[PDB]
RNA sequence: UUAUCCAUUUAUAGGGAUGAAUU
RNA sequence: GAGAACUUUGAAGACUGAAGUGGAGAAGGGUUUCUUGUCAACUGUGAUUGAACAAGAGUUAGCCGCUCCUAAGGGAUAGCUGAAAAGUGUUUAAAGGGGUCCCCGUCUCAAAAGGGAAACAGGUUGAUAUUCCUGUGCCAAUAGUAUUAUGAGUUAGAUGGUAACAUAUAUAUAAAUGAACUCCUUUACAUAGGCUUUACACUCGGGGUGCGUUUUCUUUGCACUUUACCUUUAUAACAAACCUUGGAAUCAAUUUACUUGGAGAAGAGGUUCGUUGAACUCAAUUCAAAAAUUUGUUUUGUAGCAAUAGUAAUUCGUAAUUAUCCGAAGUGGUAAGGACUAUCCUUGAAAAAAGGAGGGAACGGCUUUGUGCUUUGCUACUCUUAAUACUUGUAUGAGCGUACCAACAACCGCAUCAGGUCUCCAAGGUUAACAGCCUCUGGUUAAAUAGAAAAAAGUAGGUAAGGGAAGUCGGCAAAAUAGAUCCGUAACUUCGGGAAAAGGAUUGGCUCUGAGGACAUUAAUGUUAACUCAGAACUGAAACGGACAAGGGGAAUCCGACUGUUUAAUUAAAACAUAGCAUUGUGAAAAGCCACAACUGGUAUUAACACAAUGUGAUUUCUGCCCAGUGCUUUG
RNA sequence: GUCUGAUGGAGGAUCGAGUUGAUACUGACGUGCAAAUCGUUCAUUUCAAUCACGUUUAGGGGCGAAAGACUAAUCGAAAAG
């Protein structure tokens, strides 16, 4: 149902012997066989997951938490990114610019991924056929086709 | 020409109900149901077929000979030879690199 | 011989949908169906498998890219910025 | 092989004739070239040995 | 059903506890006159064992030299 | 901040400096 | 038989025509099934018939199914709401269960087309059959103690190959140690296009056997000539992947198309899987050619099953013999597998269950003091398959379905109603054709009636001199055209079309000529196919896609861009939808839109390239002026 | 950069049996074979395609490519008491 692709990434259990699985929205540039590093001290590189309070101004981020520990809610659709615009002088606060253009202040300990969401540019191809849109919404929900209001009776 | 009919319970043309005609000594045509093909077992790293083992449905695998399910190396019928060669090289060479990097501190 | 003067690839759409829409389709599908350089193995054998996945026919590495091309300028610029620093 | 894939011969007989023609021509041309180069290489041994023969007299 | 070609192995089976009968089939060959082809079959608990004899004299010698507690069956 | 409300988890370390990893 | 157009038998003339009133199942029916009897009523005419009426019978499973698994989903538990009735279903349950004390962790139902231990042939009844009979196989299970036998291992766990990998053949390839913990594989997956292989099907020419025609002709026309599961079936042969040597531009290999290579190509030699299931002298036999393995054959075998069964014939008395069952090829209808290429803003289930590997816990037999840390002591010990005695509750295979119809009178429509109703098999001729027409196997010749006569009028058809829409609101109805091959095709156009535009010529039969392959001996010689395509001469009451089958065309105007959808039973359209264009709301568990009595929910497995609410309706070219009125919205 | 021949097999491409429907005769029938059938003619067949079984939505409510259509011969508000 989703436009963007998903990465399947394997971490090694630290409190027991074993391996564990995660599914994560992938940023444009990731490849199979790559190592990514997540944490408050990870370096600044595409694909790593860092707290937003350790990123310089201008960095493009995605897959962001609007609260710490949230596990990511904001920048998720294909081709979308945000921008770090300002840092508080006493820490504790970070300012970003959301894809819609709004500006929003977040706790400076929240996490995000470096880079932009993959598969960007998919609203530039004309759909061009009714059947293509029949196949598009066939895997989303029952919202198509649409009859307009002026073509009905007053009861409804 | 002689014409045939299903002999078992299933009377539809599904994947588990495929059909083969055969001539009997009495002189008539009859139908026998055919087993499904089985996928080949695959390498745990590169998802390629494992050489030296048979492809059986698990019921037939359960009652098969011991030697027909394995190969004699360090990872047997689970990882192919190329992958094992690379694994051994990575292990030894990276241990050497760590060893030389450590003593480099002084 | 040359079988077509203008439409080239979009000759499968016949006379439908209007000429400018077919022109935009042609521009997009030239990019979508091309072959790209695999920087890992050196051969030019990378082709799209789904709306955001690209796979090399030789070494079989999978790369996440754009929708109609392997790379997009907005990601190229951000990556170059970070590498410069 | 590439000629046959490109629809130059409609038959087996025509292909046999065409290959015989090409083979005879490429044989004749090479036969000429080798006799020419064999003539050329012969003149050098005089050109090489007269050199040192003159050098043994005028120079040393 | 299984086939045996080695007469020593055929004789070993003939003396085992759960061998219950022998079958003697006599048949004329098809290519020519009389070659009285003979087949000897042993009935064990699990399989029949068939050996094919092209020589009538050898077959005749082998069958009477069998243990006298095996029931005998003649189809032709 | 203790009433009240929300979030995450296996409620798993008090604050700073494309191999293997368990008895 | 009291009584036969519609009961039975024989002979005729015909139909169905494999897309069958032919065979086999599901839903629904429930004894309509079988044998015997029989006619008050019914079987819209008759009736001795019958699915009517009466009396008795008939359905046999370890291997066909259910039963087990999970799906879209249903019902419950804890808690929370509500007077309850009821609504929700982890939302803070000491949840239950499983691996020996610790771990894991709600329960239960939902598929007779999805996943899934295991069987074949012949015979047999009035009525059942992969279920009964005969013969030959397979799967699952099988406790403790001993005793014998089979085989392997150290005198605490075996070998070969440079490698890819290989090895247990005992009645039976049964044994190659391996605890906690951890990772992976099978089950397991879409559509389109062509190429290739095997089996079933159909056909041609030889041999044998029986039958038919025979005024004339016909070395003639027809029928039969068979072979199952199972033995890891052994081997042979093919697409593919991989290994060893080798070291590539004058690039090469190669497919219908493709596609590959210093990340190691061609050439040469090997390993494995899949397909398939006696192929290849395959196996057993020495006539022989070096042994501490080579040849044509001495010769057999349908490889075992297997001829003892089946089929087609000829004889012998009121149950027996005998003979055959074998040589070489074509066509491509159906099914499955293989290696590939292409398409998606579409990427095409899960679980019971089974397998593989990493790691290295534990480890003589004996009987002994001390207590698992001792010993003095001897050398058989550990696994593995099979059989037999004894001890134990009685130590192999549970329960349910199975007759018959499936529409033609057994189902639904008030009925023995021209309606409706889901799957599988599929011969010959003519043909592009599973179309139309005729035929062989199988089925039938019956329909709420029959005989005679034959005018008006009707209904379903056919033909018509001369004219050719003058008829009528209106060319409504009918007629004319049609298959292939060879020529020739305008305006306009979004350059793709229009287009089968419009138009023109040909087509039978018979006798000939020419062109398209393979194989093995030497540019010569022979052996052999299979359907197509060109040309010529003759011929006939000028006919030839001879029946069947099968577009009328042109010049313009209006509407909708196109494929698609709609008022079941008076309206199929210019109506709805659609891609494209524009506007509006919303940065989230204190948000937008919507459900609910309350508790709580949907979008949401979501996050502005997103979700929600409207209008217009492809492309091209455009989209002017008005904020006074009514709405909506912003500041205090 | 442009011309000619072959190969190749795209498309909500074309014709057309079956299947799925219902344009015309304003044909038959209209005490019907039938409370919607019969005959000829017509539309549709690779996709917004067709069919079966299972399952979800219940009355001032549901479902609707929209006709006030359909919800068991009953719908501008079903059936039973
Ligand atoms: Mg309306
Ligand atoms: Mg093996
Ligand atoms: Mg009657
Ligand atoms: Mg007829
Ligand atoms: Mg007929
Ligand atoms: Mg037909
Ligand atoms: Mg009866
Ligand atoms: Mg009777
Ligand atoms: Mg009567
Ligand atoms: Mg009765
Ligand atoms: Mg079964
Ligand atoms: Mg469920
Ligand atoms: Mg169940
Ligand atoms: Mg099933
Ligand atoms: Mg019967
Ligand atoms: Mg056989
Ligand atoms: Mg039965
Ligand atoms: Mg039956
Ligand atoms: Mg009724
Ligand atoms: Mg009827
Ligand atoms: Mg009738
Ligand atoms: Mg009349
Ligand atoms: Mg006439
Ligand atoms: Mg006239
Ligand atoms: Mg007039
Ligand atoms: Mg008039
Ligand atoms: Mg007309
Ligand atoms: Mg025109
Ligand atoms: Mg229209
Ligand atoms: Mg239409
Ligand atoms: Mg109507
Ligand atoms: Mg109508
Ligand atoms: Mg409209
Ligand atoms: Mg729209
Ligand atoms: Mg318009
Ligand atoms: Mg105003
Ligand atoms: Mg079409
Ligand atoms: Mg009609
Ligand atoms: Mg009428
Ligand atoms: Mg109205
Ligand atoms: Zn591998
Ligand atoms: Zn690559």
């Amino acid at each position: 149902g989703r436009g963007a692709p998903l990465a399947k990434v394997i971490f090694k259990r630290t409190e027991k012997y074993g391996k564990k699985e995660e599914l994560i929205i992938a940023s444009e540039g990731m490849f199979t066989g790559q190592y990514i590093s997540c944490g408050t001290k990870a370096p600044l590189s595409v694909g790593n997951i860092l707290p937003i309070g350790k990123m310089p101004e201008g960095t493009l981020i995605c897959n962001l938490e609007h609260r710490t520990g949230n596990r990511g809610t904001l920048v998720k659709a294909s081709g979308c990114y945000a921008t770090v615009v300002g840092q508080s002088e006493d820490g504790k606060k970070t300012k970003v610019r959301l894809p819609s253009g709004a500006k929003k202040t977040i706790d400076a300990k929240a996490r995000a991924m470096v880079g932009v969401v993959g598969a960007g540019g998919r609203i530039d191809k004309p759909i061009l056929k009714a059947g293509v849109a029949h196949h598009k919404y066939r895997v989303k929900r029952n919202c198509w086709p649409k009859v307009r209001g002026v073509a009905m009776n007053p009861v409804e | 020409a002689q014409r045939v009919h299903y002999r078992r319970h299933n009377h539809y043309n599904t994947k588990s109900n495929k059909v083969r005609p055969v001539r009997t000594p009495g002189g008539k045509l009859t139908i026998h149901v055919v087993k499904k093909k089985a996928g080949k077992p695959k390498c745990a790293d590169c998802k390629t077929a494992i050489q030296g083992v048979k492809a059986l449905r698990p019921a037939d695998n359960y009652r098969a000979r011991r030697k027909n399910r394995t190969v004699a190396r360090a990872y047997g019928g689970s990882i192919c030879a190329r992958c094992i060669r690379e694994r051994i090289m990575r292990a030894f060479l990276f241990e050497e690199q760590k060893c030389v990097r450590q003593v480099l501190k002084e | 011989s040359r079988r077509t003067k203008k439409v080239g690839l979009t000759g499968k759409y016949g006379t439908r949908y209007g000429s400018s829409l077919r022109k935009q389709i042609k521009k997009i599908e030239l990019m979508q169906h091309a072959k790209y350089l695999c920087t890992f193995c050196g051969k030019t054998a990378t082709k799209r498998t789904c709306v955001g996945i690209w796979k090399c026919k030789k070494c079989k590495r999978k790369v996440c890219g754009g929708a109609w091309s392997l790379t997009t300028p907005a990601a190229v610029a951000a990556k170059s910025t970070i590498i410069r620093l | 092989y590439l000629k046959c894939k490109g629809n130059q011969f409609k038959n087996k007989r025509t292909l046999i004739e065409a290959i015989q023609r090409e083979k005879n021509e490429t044989l004749k041309k090479k036969a000429i070239a080798d006799q020419l180069e064999a003539k050329r290489l012969k003149a050098q041994v005089l050109r090489n040995k007269r050199k040192l023969k003159k050098d043994k007299e005028v120079v040393a | 059903p299984k086939q045996i070609t080695d007469i020593r192995k055929f004789l070993k089976i003939s003396r085992k506890p759960d061998t219950t009968a022998v079958i003697i089939m006599k048949k004329k060959s098809k290519t020519k006159k009389n070659t009285v082809i003979t087949k000897l079959k042993l009935r064990t608990k699990k399989y029949l064992y068939t050996m094919v004899f092209a020589d009538r004299k050898k077959a005749e010698r082998i069958e009477n030299s069998l243990l006298p507690s095996l029931k005998r069956i003649y189809y032709p």
